[PDB]
RNA sequence: UCCCCCGUGCCCAUAGCGGCGUGGAACCACCCGUUCCCAUUCCGAACACGGAAGUGAAACGCGCCAGCGCCGAUGGUACUGGGCGGGCGACCGCCUGGGAGAGUAGGUCGGUGCGGGGGA
RNA sequence: CGAUCAACGGAUAAAAGUUACCCCGGGGAUAACAGGCUGAUCUCCCCCGAGCGUCCACAGCGGCGGGGAGGUUUGGCACCUCGAUGUCGGCUCGUCGCAUCCUGGGGCUGAAGAAGGUCCCAAGGGUUGGGCUGUUCGCCCAUUAAAGCGGCACGCGAGCUG
RNA sequence: CGCCUCCUAAAAGGUAACGGAGGCGCCCAAAGGUCCCCUCAGGCGGGACGGAAAUCCGCCGGAGAGCGCAAGGGUAGAAGG
RNA sequence: CUGACUGGGGCCUGUAGAGCACUGAUAGGGCUAGGGGGCCCACCAGCCUACCAAACCCUGUCAAACUCCGAAGGGUCCCAGGUGGAGCCUGGGAGUGAGGGCGCGAGCGAUAACGUCCGCGUCCGAGCGCGGGAACAACCGAGACCGCCAGCUAAGGCCCCCAAGUCUGGGCUAAGUGGUAAAGGAUGUGGCGCCGCGAAGACAGCCAGGAGGUUGGCUUAGAAGCAGCCAUCCUUUAAAGAGUGCGUAAUAGCUCACUGGUCGAGUGGCGCCGCGCCGAAAAUGAUCGGGGCUUAAGCCCAGCGCCGAAGCUGCGGGUCUGGG
């Protein structure tokens, strides 16, 4: 299995972990997705951010 | 009225009113009672205003119960000055009383006689208020 | 005399679901079993005021049982004075401790002289066997003046039944009543200043 | 309006320096404490004002041992 | 509620430990005098010497360098030489003082 | 490999207080003496020595009893990391993950390592 | 070894005041005026019904306590203005609010009549002259239907006084 | 106005105000090193002068005493005598 | 490859909450030294205490400088993911060392300030560029390289101003509430429940009866149910308090409470929930941004669709960095 992740939400106004969750997943745009593989490092971060993005479980 | 008759400290910092009522929140002793509905400091002027509007109906007969004690030390500064120069000075004692506590309790007495001055009473009060009477469940706590 | 109520078992369904569904969580318990349950808060409620901590309620499990069980707890909501959850104890042969009622029988001297009867217990702890519950125990309080008391050693016990506190304890009391003649005083009694407990060279 | 109050003292930054299952050299400081609070166990030295402190290089470890107090060891790499 | 039999045992024992030392315990009764070396990192006695155990003669006193010059006997055949002495609640004095003795003459390092 | 006792540890009151009962062959204790080593701010009480007539009375060890002490769930609640609403506020709610303390049920009159001595 | 170098990282070995005779460089980083925010204090209105009122809680009153409104007082804060926001009172000219001083309409009255008390409606108009004091205010004299209280940078100094 | 203790301080460390409370500017030739021994406050009962309280005997008492001085921490399995 | 962040694992902590075991506080009860008081004594002990009150026990509570407890979290170390305008080391150049709003946790103040002082965070500062909020640095949405008369969305919106629904279904509100306020007050309206009292005939109305002890007292100056309290007891009863109000100088009077006749179905009091009413007075001319809106264009519930930014996509271009 892989994670589809993909940015919905801006994370202007939010704590910088949280900022910093997103770059560990390599998100820097709205609406960009990136596929990841499903270890639960990867997941913690998705968790993290869960309010700003929307996850679906592929492959 | 109210005050304790000795305190290890003066001064008491001001503190929060968060959350509904540690304890004190059932019947204990009488057979009515009266109970806060919101927080706030009740001063004594208001705890012997209250109490002595109760005795006041009841004339002769009765016991009263006051479930709450005004220990916390109320500070002001003195008027017309400007902030600094250290804390106001102690100028009354409140009681801290969260939602749900049980103030005043009634007993040996009618129960009209009861719903009248635990009324007259809740008037002399500055939160809202709803009496309540002794039933198994507070029998059972 | 003796009451019935229905109750559920519950598995994972949460109380917060339960309560606004219009019923009340709770637990049985005793030596062998431990089951979560739920009951009709409505139903509960009718009963519980007449049973309270005193009487055999027996629950009508769904599975076709029928359990003889006190009322042991009861967890209220502090803000809206309302009942949250119960815990049932489900009695057996062996003796168990337990809350009985006082009846005062009488009038008290104290009372006649304007005095009030200060009721402190309304019931007693007790051991003794589920096949020996009293409906109450009565109290002779005719003979208590202000500020003449009873004891649970004054306690006259039903047969079988064994008292389960120090007979030190006191259950009743008799006391003067408020009188707006002692408001004089009271607002004419001085009170003073509070006094500092000490810190450093004062201690 | 005055104030007969006013002062307070430096922070000592008292507390744990080292803790279970670093690797500490002969000499780290392992706890900073007034009194007893932890005692010093198997290569653990303590000083004049209660610092435990290591006396060979190797591996921290705390253990309770109830009314006995608690203590720091270091066990040999 | 401790005694001063007690305390002075832990007293002198918690010394002993710290220095880390295999430790020569003795244990002196009316008739009898025991001792055994214990590692207290295993919690594990190592080898034991006693009166009772060698069945001796008479002269307490006597008997204690006697059961002295055992347990050390006993001890070099293990490689044990370094070790420390447990006087317990015991003074260094008399019977316990003369096993002591035995126990160095047996060659027992301390 | 099992039982009892003498040592010495570990766990750190589920081990403790109290009450009752039990053990002297062996071990331990009290005990018998104060010549000798040694000792008392006085006292062989303690420490110490030389002993073996007695006694398990004290102590200790072993059992039993839940009055006290100690341990103590399940459930429910408070609170809360993160995410959202509501109120002029004091303050109040929902979602997700975490979750007490009190109390109730109930448990407890210890378990175990190593070396000695005795017994089967 | 000689430090209350205690203003305790300790300008010199060695040091106090005053300026309405004053000056310069700066600040609305900071006071004094006005405004603003706040509303403890202030003014006004309510809740409760101990008690007074011969009797009668509520004609008129309201112990002990409780809830607010206003932004006229006394203050808090330091937000625009210190390359200037002229400051009390008076005169002049007003305009607005209404919690109404009078005049109009009412209810209750412990309203016989007349005259009052008290609350409700009402901002149309009206609301004097003089003695004292810089006064606003207040007191007083003589009248009056009445001699209202407040806001407008405590209205108004590129309008006057000073 | 420097230094120490506690709280504020949001369970690492740190953390401000003319916030809340107190202390220091010494001391000890033993109140230091070490070896050996010893265990407190308090309560009840008993005892000439003797008392609430001197010293003496017994029983209960894990630390509520003591540790020069403020406070906290520590501590009788001693840091106390 | 060591970084922010993240996973597992160990160790550290004394807050939130709670608790009363310590330090203090604390209401009532029990028990009980000490005093005060009232009897009896000066012969010195005694007895009662609706008096003040220690220690102890019980019930019940409070605490920044209390803790028998005690979280969520947080700090640190190991192994692992993590190649980022990450991190580490040596040097050159700075600027800043007046912050401010908002959220949460505290102190100060008055559970005041566009107040003040700290902690964690955030934005503005420097994003006074853009959409929404009427207008508005810091609330919501979102990080503007350039161009396009293209597309999808975010907050917020979709009756007209003004782009998109006079959209669909269930309810509520009649106050223009919506479109700024509280204690408290009310047969507002809708919705649930709880007790009575009723076809052994209630409630409304039309009708009678409402009585005897007794002008009843510890009672005073009148006290006859109706000026304090420590009285509520009987009788004829179908009923009716030694009294729920008006009346009195005290009475008496009218009346409820309570029974009987008349009709012939409901009637009376608690309480809780939704939405509204009063309480509600300030100064230039009004106003929810305006018009205007009432089975809404208001409020609650559940949906489908559209509109909507410099966010995202599409096409083209620029420049730097990286890989070819
Ligand atoms: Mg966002
Ligand atoms: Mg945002
Ligand atoms: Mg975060
Ligand atoms: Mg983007
Ligand atoms: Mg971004
Ligand atoms: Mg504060
Ligand atoms: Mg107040
Ligand atoms: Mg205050
Ligand atoms: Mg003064
Ligand atoms: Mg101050
Ligand atoms: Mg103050
Ligand atoms: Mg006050
Ligand atoms: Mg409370
Ligand atoms: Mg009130
Ligand atoms: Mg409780
Ligand atoms: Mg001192
Ligand atoms: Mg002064
Ligand atoms: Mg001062
Ligand atoms: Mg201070
Ligand atoms: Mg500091
Ligand atoms: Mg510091
Ligand atoms: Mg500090
Ligand atoms: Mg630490
Ligand atoms: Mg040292
Ligand atoms: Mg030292
Ligand atoms: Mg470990
Ligand atoms: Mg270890
Ligand atoms: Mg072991
Ligand atoms: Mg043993
Ligand atoms: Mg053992
Ligand atoms: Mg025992
Ligand atoms: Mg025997
Ligand atoms: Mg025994
Ligand atoms: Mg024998
Ligand atoms: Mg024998
Ligand atoms: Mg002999
Ligand atoms: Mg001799
Ligand atoms: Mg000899
Ligand atoms: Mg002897
Ligand atoms: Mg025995
Ligand atoms: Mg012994
Ligand atoms: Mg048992
Ligand atoms: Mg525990
Ligand atoms: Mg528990
Ligand atoms: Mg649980
Ligand atoms: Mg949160
Ligand atoms: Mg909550
Ligand atoms: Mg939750
Ligand atoms: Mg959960
Ligand atoms: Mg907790
Ligand atoms: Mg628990
Ligand atoms: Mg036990
Ligand atoms: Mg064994
Ligand atoms: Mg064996
Ligand atoms: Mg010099
Ligand atoms: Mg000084
Ligand atoms: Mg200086
Ligand atoms: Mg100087
Ligand atoms: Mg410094
Ligand atoms: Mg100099
Ligand atoms: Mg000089
Ligand atoms: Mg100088
Ligand atoms: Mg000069
Ligand atoms: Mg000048
Ligand atoms: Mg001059
Ligand atoms: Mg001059
Ligand atoms: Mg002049
Ligand atoms: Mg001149
Ligand atoms: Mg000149
Ligand atoms: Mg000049
Ligand atoms: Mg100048
Ligand atoms: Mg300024
Ligand atoms: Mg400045
Ligand atoms: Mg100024
Ligand atoms: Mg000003
Ligand atoms: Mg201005
Ligand atoms: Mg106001
Ligand atoms: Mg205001
Ligand atoms: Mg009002
Ligand atoms: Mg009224
Ligand atoms: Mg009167
Ligand atoms: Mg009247
Ligand atoms: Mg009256
Ligand atoms: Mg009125
Ligand atoms: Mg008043
Ligand atoms: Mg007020
Ligand atoms: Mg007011
Ligand atoms: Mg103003
Ligand atoms: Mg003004
Ligand atoms: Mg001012
Ligand atoms: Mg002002
Ligand atoms: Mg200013
Ligand atoms: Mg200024
Ligand atoms: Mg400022
Ligand atoms: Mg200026
Ligand atoms: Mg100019
Ligand atoms: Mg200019
Ligand atoms: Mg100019
Ligand atoms: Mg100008
Ligand atoms: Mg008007
Ligand atoms: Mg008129
Ligand atoms: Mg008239
Ligand atoms: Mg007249
Ligand atoms: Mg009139
Ligand atoms: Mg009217
Ligand atoms: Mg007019
Ligand atoms: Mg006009
Ligand atoms: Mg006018
Ligand atoms: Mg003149
Ligand atoms: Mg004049
Ligand atoms: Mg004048
Ligand atoms: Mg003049
Ligand atoms: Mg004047
Ligand atoms: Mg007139
Ligand atoms: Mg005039
Ligand atoms: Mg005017
Ligand atoms: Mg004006
Ligand atoms: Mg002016
Ligand atoms: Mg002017
Ligand atoms: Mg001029
Ligand atoms: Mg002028
Ligand atoms: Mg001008
Ligand atoms: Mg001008
Ligand atoms: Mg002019
Ligand atoms: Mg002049
Ligand atoms: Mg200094
Ligand atoms: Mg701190
Ligand atoms: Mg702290
Ligand atoms: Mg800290
Ligand atoms: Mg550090
Ligand atoms: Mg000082
Ligand atoms: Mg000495
Ligand atoms: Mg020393
Ligand atoms: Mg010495
Ligand atoms: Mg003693
Ligand atoms: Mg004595
Ligand atoms: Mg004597
Ligand atoms: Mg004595
Ligand atoms: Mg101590
Ligand atoms: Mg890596
Ligand atoms: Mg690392
Ligand atoms: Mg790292
Ligand atoms: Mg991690
Ligand atoms: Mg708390
Ligand atoms: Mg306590
Ligand atoms: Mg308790
Ligand atoms: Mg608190
Ligand atoms: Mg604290
Ligand atoms: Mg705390
Ligand atoms: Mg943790
Ligand atoms: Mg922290
Ligand atoms: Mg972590
Ligand atoms: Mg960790
Ligand atoms: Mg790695
Ligand atoms: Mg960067
Ligand atoms: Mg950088
Ligand atoms: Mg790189
Ligand atoms: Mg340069
Ligand atoms: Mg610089
Ligand atoms: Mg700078
Ligand atoms: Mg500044
Ligand atoms: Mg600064
Ligand atoms: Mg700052
Ligand atoms: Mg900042
Ligand atoms: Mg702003
Ligand atoms: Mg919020
Ligand atoms: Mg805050
Ligand atoms: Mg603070
Ligand atoms: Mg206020
Ligand atoms: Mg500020
Ligand atoms: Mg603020
Ligand atoms: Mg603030
Ligand atoms: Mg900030
Ligand atoms: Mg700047
Ligand atoms: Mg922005
Ligand atoms: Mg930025
Ligand atoms: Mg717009
Ligand atoms: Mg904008
Ligand atoms: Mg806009
Ligand atoms: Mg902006
Ligand atoms: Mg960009
Ligand atoms: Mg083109
Ligand atoms: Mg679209
Ligand atoms: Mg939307
Ligand atoms: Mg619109
Ligand atoms: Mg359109
Ligand atoms: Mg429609
Ligand atoms: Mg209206
Ligand atoms: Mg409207
Ligand atoms: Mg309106
Ligand atoms: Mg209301
Ligand atoms: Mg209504
Ligand atoms: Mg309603
Ligand atoms: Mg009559
Ligand atoms: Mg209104
Ligand atoms: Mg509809
Ligand atoms: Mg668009
Ligand atoms: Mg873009
Ligand atoms: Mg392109």
């Amino acid at each position: 299995p892989r994670l589809k992740v993909k940015l919905v939400k801006s994370p202007i106004g939010y704590p910088k972990d949280q900022k910093a969750a997103l770059k560990a997943l390599g998100l820097r745009r709205l609406q960009q997705e990136r596929v990841l593989e499903d270890t639960p490092a990867i997941r913690g971060n998705v968790e993290k951010v869960a309010h700003l993005v929307r996850v679906e479980v592929v492959e | 009225m109210l005050m304790p008759r000795r305190m290890k400290y003066r001064k008491q910092q001001r503190g929060r009113l968060k959350g509904a009522t540690k304890g004190g929140d059932y019947v204990a002793f009488g057979d009515y009672g009266l109970v806060a509905l919101e927080p706030a400091w009740i001063t004594a002027q208001q705890i012997e205003a209250a109490r002595v509007a109760m005795v006041r109906h009841f004339r002769r007969g009765g016991k009263i119960f006051i479930r709450i004690f005004p220990d916390k030390p109320y500070t002001k500064k003195p008027l017309e000055v400007r902030m600094g120069k250290g804390k106001g000075n102690v100028e009354g004692y409140v009681a801290v009383v969260k939602p749900g506590r049980v103030m005043f309790e009634v007993a040996g007495v009618t129960e009209e006689q009861a719903m009248e001055a635990l009324r007259i009473a809740g008037h002399k009060l500055p939160i809202k208020t709803k009496i309540v009477r002794r039933d198994a469940y507070d029998e059972a706590q | 005399m003796e009451y019935r109520l229905k109750a559920y078992y519950r598995e994972g369904e949460k109380p917060s679901a339960l309560r606004r569904a219009g019923k009340l969580p709770g637990v049985m318990y005793n030596r062998h079993l431990n089951r979560k349950v739920y009951v009709d808060l409505v139903e509960f409620d009718k009963v519980f005021r007449q049973a309270s901590i005193h009487h055999v309620i027996v629950l009508e499990l769904p599975d076709g049982q029928s359990l003889p069980t006190l009322v042991r707890q009861v967890n209220l909501d502090k803000r809206r004075r309302r009942p949250e959850h119960v815990d049932f104890f489900v009695l057996s042969d062996e003796p168990v401790e337990m809350y009985v009622p006082l009846r005062f029988v009488g009038t008290p001297a104290g009372v006649r002289a304007g005095g009030v009867l200060q009721e402190i217990h309304r019931d007693i702890l007790v051991k003794v066997s589920p096949r020996n519950i009293p409906e109450f125990i009565e109290v002779d309080v005719s003979g208590l003046e202000i500020g003449d008391s009873l004891h649970a050693s004054d306690l006259k016990l039903p047969p079988g039944v064994e008292l389960a506190v120090s007979p030190e304890e006191t259950i009743a009391a008799v006391v003067p009543p408020e009188d707006v003649e002692k408001l004089a005083e009271e607002a004419a009694a001085e009170v003073a200043e509070p006094e500092v407990i000490k810190k450093g060279k004062e201690e | 309006g005055s104030t007969r109050n006013g002062r307070d003292s430096q922070a000592k930054r008292l507390g744990v320096k080292r803790y279970e299952g670093q690797v500490v050299r002969a000499g780290n400081i392992l706890v900073r404490q007034r009194g007893t609070r932890f005692k010093p166990g198997k290569n653990v030295g303590m000083g004049r004002d209660f610092t435990l402190f290591a006396l060979v290089d190797g591996v921290v470890e705390f253990q309770d041992r109830g009314r006995l107090g608690r203590y720091v060891h270091v066990r040999p790499l | 509620r401790l005694t001063a039999y007690e305390r002075r045992k832990f007293r002198v024992r918690n010394r002993i430990k710290r220095t880390g030392r295999l430790r020569l315990s003795v244990f002196r009764s009316l008739k009898h005098i025991y001792a055994q070396i214990i590692d207290d990192e295993k919690g594990v006695t190592l080898v034991s010497a006693s009166s009772l155990a060698l069945k001796l003669k008479g002269n307490k006193t006597e008997v204690a360098r006697q059961v002295g010059r055992a347990l050390a006997e006993k001890a070099l055949a293990l490689g044990i030489k370094q070790v420390a002495f447990d006087r317990g609640p015991y003074k260094y004095h008399g019977r316990v003082k003369a096993l002591a003795e035995g126990a160095r003459e047996g060659g027992l390092e301390f």
